[PDB]
C-alpha cells in the first residue's frame, strides 16, 4: 500500500518475489492496484498486474479501479487497464458506469477512450440519471456533442421527471443551451409537478436563456396540474426583469390558476411596485372572480399596504363587493385593523355601514376584532353604535362573546344601547356572564338593563377560507 | 373557400362600471347577431347602410396597411400597429399609452354574460374612463 501510494516500483518488485498479497485491502477496502491507479504509477501497476491481482475489486465505498481511473483523470491507466481486458458495463453499490464516474468531472479523453470500445451511453444511474444529466451540471459544452454523437436522446428524463434540459436550466449554463437546442429537446418536458422551462429560470432569475427559449418560438400559454403559467410562477419568486420583456412577447393577461388565481393578487400580496405597474399596462384587472368570489382588490385589501390604496384608484373596480360570505372591502380592513386603508378607503367613497349576508357589519367585525383604533375610526365614518345584526346580535353583544371590554366600553360611551335582546334571549350581560368576564360584566351589567328573558350560542363573524 | 368573421366592441356591464370586449356578430355566409338575452337570432342576409359605405371607403382610401408580418400574438400585433400609426403620423405619441389598454382588455364570449346581467355601448375618453 506504501510502496503504491509513494510510486516505488523498486522496493515492490523485491516485495513480490520474496513474499506478499495483492489482495490485501485497507480499511477503504482498496486495493494495492486501487492505490496504483490513484496515483498514476504505470510499473507498479504493471508489475502488479504482472503477478495476477484481480481486475474486478470491489471497495468498501463500492467503486472498482476502472471508476478510479475515470475519477483520477490518468490516461496511460485507463489505456493499459482497457487493453488487457475490463468491462465499462460495471454497477457500484449506487448503479453507476464509468462513464457516470467520469463525466461527473469531464475528463474528454477518457471519455472517447470508453466510448470507442463497447459502452453504453444510453444509461440509468441510482435515481436514473443519464450521463447528460451529470454532464449538464459541468457547463462543459462539447461534452454534450460527443454523448449527441452517440445520441443520446433528450426525451430520456429521471425518475423525479428532470430532463437535460431541466437540470441545464437549473445551473443555468447557456452556451449548453446552445448546444441542446440543436438537439430539439422538446418544450413539453413537464415534471410531475408539471413544471415548465420557464419556471425555472422564473424561480432562479436565470434569464439570459429567455431568449434562448423564445429561440424554438416558446409559448407562453402552458398550464400543468396546478394550470400554472410561467408569470404565476415568475410573480411568486419575482424577478421582474423577464417578466417585463414576456410581456410584449405575448404574455397571459388574465390566466388563472387552479385556485381560480391571477398574478394580480399574488403580486399585491408581497407589496411591490412595478408588476402592478406592467400588468396594468397590459391589462389586469382586480375583479376577477376566484373559487371563493374574492377579488385581488379585495385579497390586496386584506395586506392594505401603503402604496397599494394609492394604486388602486388607478385601476376602475367596484368600490365595496360583496364576496360569498357577504365581505366588502370594510370588512377586510376590519379584520386587519388597517387605519391608514380604512382612511384611504373612506375618503374614496365606501359604505361605512356595510352589512354582511348574515348581517354583521363593519362595527360587529370590529368589536369581535376588538380593536379600539377600529372603532374611532369607524366612529368618525359614522358608523351606528346601535347596528343590529339579522340574529339580533348587537356590537355589544359581540365585544361580549369576543371578551373585548374595552371596545365594548369605548360603544357604550359613545351611546350604544345596552339592553338590546338577541334573538337567543341573551343581553351583554348575559353574556358576559355565561362567558365568566368580569372585567366586562362589571360595565356591561349595570349599563344593561333586567335582562328580557330567562334561559349558549356564541357569535363569530364569518371569514373566507384557505 | 369559406371563412368565420368576428367582431367585437368596447361596453360596459350593468354590473359594474367597468370597460371591456364583447362580440357582436357573426358570419359563415349569413350574419348571426344575439340581443340582451344572449340568445342567436336565425342567420340571415346583412344589410348595410349608407353611412357605413362611404365612412368604409373614405377611411379605406388612407388606411395602414401590413402584410405578411412575422408575430405570435395579438400583444405583438398590437405593439407593431401602434408603431405603424406613429409612423405615418396617424395619431399622436401621448395617445398610445391608452390606446394600448384599449386593445388589450379580457375577450370574453355570451356565455358569461348572463352572470354579468348584460352590456351597454360606452365610449372611452382620454382620462380612461
Amino acid at each position: 500500500h506504501v510502496a503504491a501510494h509513494c510510486g516505488h516500483h523498486r522496493v515492490a518488485k523485491v516485495l513480490l518475489d520474496k513474499g506478499a498479497k495483492p489482495n490485501s485491502r485497507a480499511l477503504n477496502g482498496f486495493t494495492p492496484l486501487h492505490i496504483a491507479c490513484k496515483k498514476n504509477h504505470v510499473r507498479v501497476m504493471e508489475l502488479l498486474l504482472k503477478t495476477g491481482a484481480s481486475i474486478d475489486a470491489v471497495t468498501e465505498s463500492g467503486l472498482t479501479p476502472l471508476h478510479v481511473a475515470s475519477f483520477m483523470g490518468h490516461l496511460p491507466i485507463v489505456k493499459n487497464l482497457l487493453q488487457r481486458g475490463a468491462s465499462p458495463n460495471v454497477s457500484n453499490v449506487k448503479v453507476e458506469t464509468p462513464l457516470h464516474m467520469a463525466a461527473r468531472a469531464g475528463h474528454t479523453e477518457v471519455a472517447k477512450y470508453l466510448l470507442q470500445n463497447k459502452a453504453k451511453v444510453n444509461a440509468k444511474a441510482k435515481d436514473d440519471q443519464t450521463p447528460l444529466h451529470c454532464a449538464a451540471r459541468i457547463g462543459h459544452t462539447n461534452m454534450v456533442k460527443l454523448l449527441l454523437e452517440n445520441n443520446a436522446n433528450p426525451n430520456l428524463a429521471t425518475t423525479a421527471g428532470h430532463t437535460p434540459l431541466h437540470i441545464a436550466a437549473r445551473e443555468g449554463h447557456v452556451e449548453t443551451v446552445l448546444a441542446l437546442l440543436e438537439k430539439e429537446a422538446s418544450q413539453a418536458c413537464m415534471t410531475k409537478k408539471g413544471f415548465t422551462p420557464l419556471h425555472v429560470a422564473a424561480k432562479y432569475g436565470k434569464v439570459r436563456v429567455a431568449e434562448l427559449l423564445l429561440e424554438r418560438d416558446a409559448h407562453p400559454n402552458a398550464a400543468g396540474k396546478n394550470g400554472l403559467t410561467p408569470l404565476h410562477v415568475a410573480v411568486h419568486h419575482n424577478n421582474l426583469d423577464i417578466v417585463k420583456l414576456l410581456l410584449p412577447r405575448g404574455g397571459s393577461p388574465h390566466s388563472p390558476a387552479w385556485n381560480g388565481y391571477t398574478p394580480l393578487h399574488i403580486a399585491a400580496k408581497q407589496n411591490q411596485v412595478e408588476v402592478a405597474r406592467s400588468l396594468l399596462q397590459y391589462g389586469g384587472s382586480a375583479n376577477a372572480e376566484s373559487v371563493q368570489g374574492v377579488t385581488p382588490l379585495h385579497l390586496a385589501a386584506q395586506e392594505g399596504h401603503a402604496e397599494m390604496v394609492a394604486l388602486l384608484l388607478s385601476k376602475q373596480a367596484n368600490g365595496n363587493l360583496g364576496n360569498k360570505s357577504g365581505l366588502t372591502p370594510l370588512h377586510l380592513v376590519a379584520q386587519e385593523g388597517h387605519v391608514p386603508v380604512a382612511d384611504v378607503l373612506i375618503k374614496h367613497g365606501v359604505m361605512v355601514d356595510a352589512t354582511t349576508r348574515m348581517g354583521y357589519t363593519p362595527l360587529h367585525v370590529a368589536s369581535h376584532y376588538g380593536n379600539i383604533k377600529l372603532v374611532k375610526f369607524l366612529l368618525q365614518h359614522q358608523a351606528d353604535v346601535n347596528a343590529k345584526t339579522k340574529l339580533g346580535y348587537s356590537p355589544l353583544h359581540q365585544a361580549a362573546q369576543q371578551g373585548h371590554t374595552d371596545i365594548v366600553t369605548l360603544l357604550l360611551k359613545n351611546g350604544a344601547s345596552p339592553n338590546e335582546v338577541s334573538s337567543d334571549g341573551t343581553t351583554p350581560l348575559a353574556i358576559a356572564k355565561r362567558l365568566g368576564y368580569i372585567s366586562v360584566t362589571d360595565v356591561l351589567k349595570v349599563v344593561t338593563d333586567e335582562t328580557s328573558f330567562v334561559l349558549h350560542r356564541m357569535s363569530f363573524p364569518e371569514t373566507v377560507d384557505e | 373557400h369559406k371563412v368565420y368573421v368576428e367582431l367585437q366592441e368596447l361596453v360596459m356591464d350593468e354590473k359594474n362600471q367597468e370597460l371591456r370586449w364583447m362580440e357582436a356578430a357573426r358570419w359563415v355566409q349569413l350574419e348571426e347577431n344575439l340581443g340582451e338575452n344572449g340568445a342567436w337570432g336565425r342567420p340571415h342576409l346583412s344589410h348595410l347602410t349608407f353611412w357605413s359605405l362611404l365612412e368604409l371607403r373614405r377611411v379605406f382610401t388612407k388606411g395602414t396597411v401590413l402584410l405578411d408580418l412575422q408575430e405570435t400574438s395579438l400583444a405583438g400585433v398590437a405593439n407593431q400597429l401602434l408603431d405603424r400609426f406613429i409612423f405615418e403620423d396617424q395619431i399622436r405619441p401621448q395617445d398610445r399609452e391608452e390606446l394600448l389598454r384599449a386593445l388589450l382588455l379580457k375577450h370574453s364570449h355570451a356565455g358569461e354574460l348572463e352572470a354579468l346581467g348584460g352590456v351597454k355601448p360606452a365610449v372611452l375618453t382620454r382620462s380612461g374612463d
